[PDB]
């Protein structure tokens, strides 16, 4: 039991949290109210103070004689299902007879939504966000070409056996779950859950996963989250010989029920690597267009 | 009664006479790890005065041809007191933080910073130049201490992304002309209730001069920026050999 | 200890240096104890 | 409250009210020391000239928290920010800020 | 609120706009004397408006080396006005004071002035230096008039006595760049509940600079003190010729 | 430059505990301070001198 | 029931089936600083697991010709572990003190410890042996750490005073065919409330052989004595920067 | 306030001391009682484990067939105050004319009382103690004639200035407590209160007071309190000229409202110095007396 007085009155152990702020529903846009002229001191709703960190709370009730606007304007566009909820371009497979990117039949894919540019920047806008999604597989030939072949594509997650071959053991999908389609199919579309240990993924990890000393060697981890490592896809031409059909799978991946924390600054420069915010240093772009004079258009 | 501030934490107190107010980060004053939201079994301890406690740690020039400087939380207190001693001892960390940074300028100075919370702020590298190179920041670059990093290009943040969208974080100015102090409050922000100090940064600080600093010849040339900070509702658990990296 | 936290900054025409005076005193839990007599002051003899 | 002679530096006649107060000055920013003392008030110090430091050699034995206030007599323009750190028993004194 | 005041008292008035407080001596207002501490049986005349008022004696030059100057009561009244008459033509005198210094600057002026109340300020003397001499102060040294006296070692106060501890009394600090005037009221202090003015004076009022002033070249180098003062509660018995001395 | 001393405390300049004192103010009384005897004469009655 | 003991503080543990009980010193269990008997006004920093737990010392080895040691405390935990950076980080300290000793032999092995507290355990020396010089002990005697000291002359405890009244303190036996642990319980024992660790130790431990070790040849000769011992209760305060002596 | 539950059913604050035992009073010496023949198992009272670091709880009722005996023997006499409250010397002054010892007629002396084996041995039984005192000094001539001469005995507390002289200044007693006596009069008998800073004096001190290194040079300072530094004592003869008798004042200390904490073994070994626990290593001497044989007597 607690005697000394320092430790009765003690704030340790207050784990509820102190929010400032309250969430109020907001289904429409603010109405304006009807405004006369003011002619008096003291009250300024004009001027701020900036340097608070805060932003303006005028309206334009105090800065022009207003009238009474009813307002029917929706807020139900700008939700996080209805900014993200739009399947999107986040993987592309190529499964060629000839060369040197996947010769054998089978292709390994380390899921990372971060391959292309228009999703990517979506997601960056937080630095939190968890989610269910929907994934969806639109595979054709090279020309667009639907063509008579089975496929099958297994999820392996981390530390599953990853297929060496089309003739593995890895794809008895036994235990790992699997999707057979034909081409001539509709694109299998299957929905998949939050599958992290963590309570959100992270775009963003200003940190190493490892301890110990951080050389050159080992600087490839900064900014890698084991957290976001969800796996690998794998695809196959379901036979034991090779297929005579040149392939390709795309994937399409659509969020749902969305939660997001910490927006962020959106990208301005151009993308240049995976899970990494580099950017061209002598080739720096401004964020928008310009001008030849500030006193013109 | 909105310029004047005592901060008391601990056994440190700051005063301040020209003020703003006080930003108290995404409506969330610090807290400690509920029951529910715990993983962790051990009893972590929670030093109250010890490590909850403002603590300095150097002092930038603010020049005219300045940049910009950034500091990582909380790498700038993993050799520093006893806060230092509790995060190498121990592998899981929790905390807020009250960051607090001061500049002082006459009346016939004149300039702005702009100070500012990023949280998990990844650093990235100029790739080369020519975006070739898949360059790799240094460990003294993502992790620099208490002596912070000063930036390269802070248009971009050295991370791509545009300075001016970094007041949708926590953010106050200094303005010379009507403040010297920049007062943020800052939670515990991560997916995970505790982690490492040591490998993990939660935040970034950034100091940015969006207006120059600029006076007449015969005035104070030398124009300091001190960051001074306090950990909140500090948190330590898994015990262990002392390590420090 | 007194240390310069950030400078004294200070205009073109004012003067560059400028004195603090300390002031010293206790708090209301403050005692004494013992009474004796005074150490430091002494006095030269032959008094008048 | 009483005058602290903190510059107890000066002992001719001609320079002993320069003991009452101690100058801050511009410096090069690297937070440099202005002045240090004891928080003795029976010893042999800068407290000899407090009305404490004088009817505390009257008492063998004192207990409780002292105060030491500090006035900038400056000009209205000139800015500042110092530290003013109790350093308690064992710490030595402090080499740096 | 704090910093504006006026003080009124009979056909007198000061503004001042750049103040600090009052200062009410030991707690007491001054008052009239009570039938119980009264001995003389004469019936005393109180001229409420002619003798309690606002009183100007004239001016020191603060310079940059200057060591202070103090100013004996009631000696300062006693060739002055309505009040140097009453006291004159009695034997007998009561009264407070309200002390008002002023001293004016500019805001790139800085400088200090302690200004304290010193009861029965006895004058001593070098005795020769080296102390045989037990030489003794003139009449225009223990009672100088409204013309003031410059202290010669004003770290003893010309009576072998710290200036340091001179607080314990009242005072205030003009402060140039925080206040420009200093207000005192003292009540009637002595053993007894009237005496004479012309032979003993009850305190003295020291204005001794801590901090020395200081300007660059360019700036008002005149800087005045100003001395002024009104009786309170006065109160004079035992009416014969007016002598002097 | 009020004149007056400053009225901060402990409580207002760090955390702190509660501390039940029980330091008496009794010995520094004007009675504790001054009754106690003290030279204040010495008279010499010599044969030659 | 009463051989059979698990100590169970912290993230620490012990185990022993063969047991004697636990003396519990002076009838007093540890206990925290009340409000009357404190006299600092700074809130101390309680730490509570992570360093009121179990910390291992070191092992000596009992032979035939050995004679005793003795270990100082809280000097054995001054460059351990989060204790003995708390107690360098601060200056004042308050604690008690569950001590364990250790030694394991066979039930063919015999020998007897008597394992004692003597609270403020003085080091005096041989004097020179005629007693004429006053010599003195070093630092390197009066506060050994860890690894302790061996006893020159055990039976007046290197202090002129007997072994054999020594048992007036606590204590317990090692009876190697009864019991191979020893468990003492210490109270904070000081006239103040609190004290420095690194100037002053509170008290000694005293493990001396009384009985001396025998066994035939052929059994394990190599029987270590382990010091295992446990703040508790423990409370710091008085911050500044760490200074370890 | 304290919402966690590790915080709530915390016993950090808990400042009561729980105690095992209790005080109960014991005016007498405790009786027998009536035993007889005790023939059963099990039930074996002479059986103990010193090991336990206890006492035997076994009496004479269960060692042999005892009888009933009142007892009235008082524990009166052995209170701490009954051991303590008689004075015995802690201290002795020479003022002789001729000589080295204190050849100008004052003399101080720091007030330690372990100067003298009798009542140092009495208190080193405990390491603790708090009381209050009654000095007395018995003035006379070294050969015990008693003279007409006044002396001053002053107390001159820690911080105040030592007399250098018996012309000094610091003789005038102003502040400092003073007993003036003729050697014809009855001893001065003054009594003294506890002026520790400390909660009780401490015989022994496991310590060093200072901070710093600890070299060959600052080891006196080791068993240093400076919370039993309690002053000096100085006595002077009252006059302006050299005196015309030799004389010493020896004190005797008569304890009471003692209260003592911690016993410990008591000195077996014959003490050497002040405040300093050393011995003569070489001629280490055995507790009591010896035998020929173990056998024999
Ligand atoms: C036939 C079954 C196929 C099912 C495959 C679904 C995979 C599930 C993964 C969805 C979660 C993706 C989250 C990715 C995060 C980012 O890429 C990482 N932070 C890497 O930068
Ligand atoms: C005429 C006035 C004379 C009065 C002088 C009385 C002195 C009071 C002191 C009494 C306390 C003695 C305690 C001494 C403790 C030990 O000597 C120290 N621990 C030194 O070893």
């Amino acid at each position: 039991g607690d005697r000394v007085a320092d430790v009765i009155e003690s704030s340790i152990g207050d784990s509820v949290s102190r929010a400032l702020t309250q969430a109020l529903p907001a289904p429409t846009g603010q109405n304006t109210q009807v405004s006369s002229h003011r002619l008096d001191t003291g009250e300024v709703p004009a001027l701020q103070a900036a340097e608070i960190g805060a932003s303006s709370n005028t309206s334009d009730e105090s800065m022009i004689e207003t009238r009474c606007v009813l307002n029917s304007h929706s807020t139900a566009e700008t939700t996080l299902d209805s900014f993200f909820s739009r399947a999107g371009l986040v993987g592309e497979i190529d499964l060629p007879l000839e060369g040197t990117t996947n010769p054998n039949g089978y292709a390994n894919w380390d899921i990372d939504i971060t391959g292309y540019a228009q999703m990517r920047r979506k997601v960056e806008l937080f630095t939190y966000m968890r989610f269910d999604a929907e994934f969806t597989f639109v595979a054709c030939t090279p020309t667009g070409q639907v063509v008579p072949q089975l496929l099958q594509y297994m999820f392996v997650p981390p530390g599953a056996p990853k297929p060496e071959s089309r003739e593995s053991l890895a794809w008895q999908t036994a235990t790992n779950p699997s999707v057979f389609v034909k081409l001539t199919d509709p694109p299998a579309q299957v929905s998949v859950p939050f599958m992290s240990p963590a309570s959100a993924y992270q775009w963003f990890y200003d940190g190493y996963p490892t301890f110990g000393e951080h050389k050159q060697e080992k600087d490839l981890e900064y900014g890698a989250c084991p957290n976001n490592m969800m796996g690998t896809f794998s695809v196959r031409t379901v036979g034991s010989s090779k297929s005579k059909y040149p392939l390709v799978v795309r994937i399409y991946m659509r969020m749902k029920h969305v939660r997001a924390w910490i927006p962020r600054p959106m990208r301005n420069q151009n993308y240049l690597f995976k899970a990494n915010p580099n950017y061209a240093g002598n080739s720096i772009k401004p964020t928008g267009t310009s001008r030849s004079a500030i006193t013109t258009l | 009664s909105d310029r004047v501030a005592q901060l008391t934490i601990g056994n440190s107190t700051i005063t301040t006479q020209e003020a703003a107010n006080i930003i108290v980060g995404y409506g969330e004053w610090p807290s400690y790890c509920s029951d529910d939201d715990a993983t962790a079994v051990d009893k972590p301890t929670r030093p109250d005065v010890s490590v909850n406690r403002f603590y300095t740690l150097d002092t930038k020039l603010w020049e005219k041809s300045s940049k910009g400087w950034y500091w990582k939380f909380p790498d700038v207190l993993t050799e520093t007191g006893v806060f230092g001693q509790n995060a190498q001892f121990h592998y899981l960390y929790r905390s807020g933080f009250c960051i607090h940074v001061q500049c002082n300028a006459s009346k016939f100075h004149q300039g702005a910073l702009l100070v500012a919370i990023l949280p998990e702020y990844v650093i990235g590298t100029v790739a080369g130049g020519t975006g070739t190179e898949d360059s790799h920041p240094p460990y003294k670059q993502t992790q620099p201490g208490a002596d912070g990093f000063e930036l390269q290009h802070p248009y971009v943040l050295d991370a791509g992304i545009p300075i001016s969208q970094l007041t949708v974080c926590h953010h106050q100015r200094i303005n010379l002309r009507t403040n010297n102090c920049a007062t943020i409050i800052v939670p515990y922000m991560n997916t995970l209730p505790f982690d490492s100090a040591l490998n993990h940064c939660n935040f970034g600080l950034l100091v940015v001069p969006i207006s120059p600093l600029d006076f007449d010849q015969g005035a104070t040339p030398v124009i300091p920026i001190t960051i001074t900070l306090a950990p909140m509702c500090s948190e330590f658990a898994g015990l262990r050999q002392a390590v420090t990296q | 200890s007194i240390w310069y936290q950030t400078n004294y900054v200070v205009p073109i025409g004012a003067p560059n240096t400028a004195y603090i005076i300390a002031l010293a005193a206790a708090q209301k839990n403050f005692t004494m104890k013992l009474c004796k007599d005074t150490s430091h002051i002494l006095q030269t003899a032959s008094i008048q | 409250e009483t005058i602290l002679e903190v510059n107890n530096v000066p002992t001719n006649a001609t320079s002993l009210m320069e003991r009452l107060r101690f100058p801050v000055s511009a410096q090069a920013g690297k937070g440099e020391l202005c002045a240090v003392f004891r928080a003795d008030p029976g010893r042999d110090g800068p407290w000899q000239s407090t009305m404490l430091g004088q009817l505390c050699g009257y008492y063998t034995q004192w207990s409780g928290s002292l105060e030491v206030t500090f006035m900038f007599t400056g000009s209205f323009m000139a800015t500042g920010k110092m530290l003013i750190a109790y350093t308690p028993p064992g710490g030595p004194l402090p080499k740096d800020r």
